[PDB]
RNA sequence: UUUCUUGCCGGAGGUAGAGCUACUGGAUGGCCGAUGGGCCCCACAGGGUUACUGACGUCAGCCAAACUCCGAAUGCCGGU
RNA sequence: UUGCCUCCUAAAAUGUAACGGAGGCGCCCAAAGGUUCCCUCAACCUGGACGGCAAUCAGGUGUUGAGUGUAAGUGCACAA
RNA sequence: GUUACGGCGGUCCAUAGCGGCAGGGAAACGCCCGGUCCCAUCCCGAACCCGGAAGCUAAGCCUGCCAGCGCCGAUGAUACUACCCAUCCGGGUGGAAAAGUAGGACACCGCCGAACAC
């Protein structure tokens, strides 16, 4: 007899990439995601896949608002 | 015994005007730089604020409650011409020359149409 | 009805955690926590034997004087952690509570009685919930099945309450199912 | 306080947290010693290699 | 035999044998009840096997509760197979039994008769089993 | 075939400008769209050649 | 010294466990009664009854790698 | 059986084998793309000519159980 | 400054919701009156929009009071677990749920504007 299954997809490496209080330059990606687990938030965009991107260079700040969970980057003071 | 049985048209309203203002802010903020000036239009009356939503705050405001528009002579329209003259007085001594207009959940034109195109004519940038 | 408190020597525990907790159990103490309106909660050990045997003689809630460091204070049984394996105590919630108070209670009921010859007794609810004084509580309350015949539906609204004692579950409750005895035909079915 | 803390087992068969332990505290043979002060960071070096040291404590 | 009506994943991982059962580990039906004191697979066989013994020994007059429905597949291949070539046919259908599972209920006017009943029934049984009752 | 490749060139300077696809049934007659044309600089009417 | 180790601080998670009147399925016994079915009035209509059958609902006890209202310990990323 | 996509196995970052457990793809859409503006399903209860469990109409309950071209998962009622 | 007041916001967005009982109209918010005018209905001035002020707090909105349903929720204990002892089972140090209980809760905070006081 023999198996029907024994199929399978490439895993795409998604997830979060930069985690609080991580220091990133503008446009890093800072979580690949399907949908919107997470939604963008202050100086985060959201690209057409879905992946969220810094917009300006600051630490990774996570938040929740209105129980939608947001990522947000957070202005370094300037030394 | 009297007991009401559905929604009245103001709660309809009411609800669906709040609706769509949530909508329109999706994009549209207001910072120090460019405030949003929102307005708030009744039957009788009509009101704008100029709010910074980073701090919560409104800088200028300014309604046909006053006194200075109840003795306008003309129609709905000519006192939202007033107010949107009053605002943009306001707001240049705020310190403010960049808005963005929040048309608070309204339909663009008529009494809102006239606000906003007044408040361009009398220098406010949008 | 007025029920007496029993007395239970009781010592404030110096650790708390699985660690110390197994220790105690180990040396014959049960790990309890006291809690009350007064929200002053203190954890205690109680004797294992003692405290074991005022539950078989009053009850899953009986009323007890503690004895903590010399002061005495009165409490009741609010819950009990048993082990499904060992059947020993492992931990015990006791409500402090002053005399006169209402207290939400789950009660036993029994049943006793001769149903007519033909009849099965079935119970569908172990207990029921009542609001009495702390001192009032009931230990056990039984109904009679002595001379029901099949189809009837003693519910909890149809049970004797002593004076004080009020009924907080709904009265729709079967506490009681009566039904005429299965044939040998009806055990082959049922479960097959 | 100090502690004085000697190497009573071998690192053979450790895992390398542990050995990276030792050598942290500066331990690098058995029945070596070493004095420490009581701190949070020689409490959690100890607690990683607590099967391979003997803990006495000085003052 | 009790079988599922129907199962949405028809090939399964063996159940796991560990811990205690944290539930249904009292008599909430009968009056007494057979307690599970080892982990086993329990198949549908050995519950009917057990359910005909109990009710053989009282006749009739009494109420037999089974707090264990085996949904759970266990698979076989095919006779002299070699390995591999795909997962088996589910063969066996078993219920996860975990220490302090209360297996059987039941109700019955004698205490004796009741308890040799739940006897016959613990032999049927892959594995040991005492008598607990409703009373603490 | 069902969807088959066509080319959209500039009615004004007639260079083929872009590639795109199309159901030849559902839309039977030549693609008219306005697009970009870097020849011309400007947005101009193109049609399926 | 950027590596590693230990303490502390900032992070994401869905495993262990658990829970399910929180969803998708499985599933035990009561209670209630649509639904067919039998029968009496007898017209096929409107109804009154039955050792049948049982939806939906409800009370109590449960189960799951591809269930999750929940949810660790560890591990991992960064800072110090 | 051989490439690609989705889930579980996979041990709560990522990755992770077997002739392990389940499915899908080799397209489709000139709008089912862009933008602006507006709206809120499914199911259930009640009333109504054909018309019935279910067509279209009216009122009520309903926060998401519907719907997202097409597998599955992550999402989406703020709507995608 | 104080108000049964009108807006715009905020909260890791229900401790804020749903529901019940009672109450409020000074300026506001509202229903409300009416399609000549910008504008509007896949039909309908219902809605959207415009022009008004005869009526009314009956609804929306607002205030007070109920723990009935939702919601939040310890402490302790347990399950589980990292590391370490332990020839089979178990145990120690550290971390530590879910459920349940005591209980909480009929929201709270910021800016502007009314009206009245000064
Ligand atoms: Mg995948
Ligand atoms: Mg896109
Ligand atoms: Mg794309
Ligand atoms: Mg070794
Ligand atoms: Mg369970
Ligand atoms: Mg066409
Ligand atoms: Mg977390
Ligand atoms: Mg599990
Ligand atoms: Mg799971
Ligand atoms: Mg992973
Ligand atoms: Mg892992
Ligand atoms: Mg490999
Ligand atoms: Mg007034
Ligand atoms: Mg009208
Ligand atoms: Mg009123
Ligand atoms: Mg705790
Ligand atoms: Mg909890
Ligand atoms: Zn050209």
């Amino acid at each position: 007899s023999s198996s029907r299954n024994g199929r399978d997809s490439a895993a795409q490496r998604l997830g979060v990439k930069r985690f609080g209080g991580q220091v990133v330059k503008a446009g890093e990606i800072l979580v690949r995601q399907r949908g919107t687990h997470f939604h963008p938030g202050v100086n985060v965009g959201r690209g057409g896949d879905d992946t969220l991107f810094a917009l300006a260079p600051g630490a990774v700040e996570f938040g929740a608002k209105r129980g939608r969970k947001t990522v947000n980057i957070v202005p370094v003071a300037r030394p | 015994a009297h007991k009401p049985v559905g929604q009245n048209i103001s709660e309809v309203r009411r609800n669906a005007r709040l609706r769509r203002h949530a909508r329109l802010r999706k994009k549209v903020a207001g910072t120090a730089e460019v405030p949003r000036l929102v307005v708030n239009r009744s039957a009788r009356h009509i009101h704008v604020q100029l709010v910074n939503d980073l701090n919560g705050t409104t800088l200028a405001a300014a309604s046909s409650i006053e006194a200075d528009v109840r003795a306008i002579d003309g129609d709905k329209k000519a006192h939202s011409v007033r107010v949107g003259q009053l605002i943009a007085e306001r707001a240049k001594a705020a310190g403010v020359e960049t808005v963005v207009f929040d048309r608070g959940g309204y339909t663009y034109g008529g009494r809102i149409a006239a606000l906003a195109d007044a408040a361009r004519e009398a220098g406010l940038k949008f | 009805t007025a029920n007496i408190p029993n007395k239970l020597t009781a010592n404030v525990r110096t650790r708390t955690g699985k660690g110390a907790s197994r220790q105690a159990r180990r040396d014959g103490k049960v790990p309890a926590v006291l809690y009350g309106h007064g929200t002053d909660p203190q954890h205690l050990e109680l004797n294992a034997r003692d405290f074991a045997a005022v539950l078989r003689s009053h009850g899953t809630n009986a009323i007890l004087t503690l004895d903590i460091e010399g002061t005495e204070q009165l409490a009741l049984t609010k819950a009990l952690d048993v082990h499904p394996i060992r059947r020993n105590i492992q931990h015990a919630d006791l409500l402090v509570v002053q005399r006169g108070e209402k207290v939400t209670v789950e009660v036993t009921v029994l049943v006793e009685g001769d149903a007519t010859p033909g009849t099965l007794v079935t119970q569908d609810a172990n207990t029921i919930e009542i609001e009495a004084e702390a001192l009032s509580i009931p230990e056990q309350l039984t109904v009679s099945v002595e001379g029901v015949e099949a189809g009837t539906q003693i519910t909890a609204g149809q049970i004797s309450l002593p004076e004080g004692v009020n009924l907080i579950s709904d009265p729709e409750l079967l506490v009681v199912n009566v039904v005429e005895a299965p044939s040998a035909e009806a055990l082959e079915e049922e479960g097959a | 306080a100090e502690l004085k803390i000697t190497q009573v087992r071998s690192t053979i068969g450790a895992r390398w947290k542990q050995r990276e332990s030792l050598r942290t505290l500066g331990l690098k043979k058995i029945r070596q010693s070493v004095v420490r002060e009581d701190n949070a960071q020689t409490r959690g070096l100890i607690n990683t290699v607590h099967h391979l040291v003997e803990v006495e404590e000085v003052g | 035999m009790l079988i599922p009506r129907k199962v949405k994943h028809r090939k399964q991982h063996h159940p796991e044998q560990r811990g205690i059962a944290s539930g249904g580990t009292s008599v909430s039906f009968g009056d007494y009840g057979i307690q599970a004191l080892e982990h086993a697979y329990i198949t549908n066989r050995q519950i009917e096997s057990a359910r005909i013994a109990i009710n053989r020994h009282i006749k009739r007059g009494g109420k037999v509760w089974i707090n264990i429905f085996p949904d759970r597949p266990l698979t076989k291949k095919p006779a002299e197979t070699r390995m591999g070539s795909g997962k088996g046919s589910p063969e066996w259908w078993v219920a996860n039994v975990k220490p302090g599972r209360v297996l059987f209920e039941l109700s019955y006017p004698d205490e004796k008769t009741a308890r040799d009943a739940l006897t016959r029934a613990i032999h049927k049984l892959p594995i040991k089993a005492r008598i607990v009752t409703r009373e603490e | 075939d069902v969807r088959p490749k066509i080319t959209l060139a500039c009615e004004v300077c007639k260079h083929r400008n872009y590639i795109t696809k199309k159901n030849r049934r559902n839309d039977p007659d030549r693609l008219e769209i306005k697009k970009f044309c870097p020849n011309c600089g400007t947005h101009q009417p193109h049609k399926e050649s």
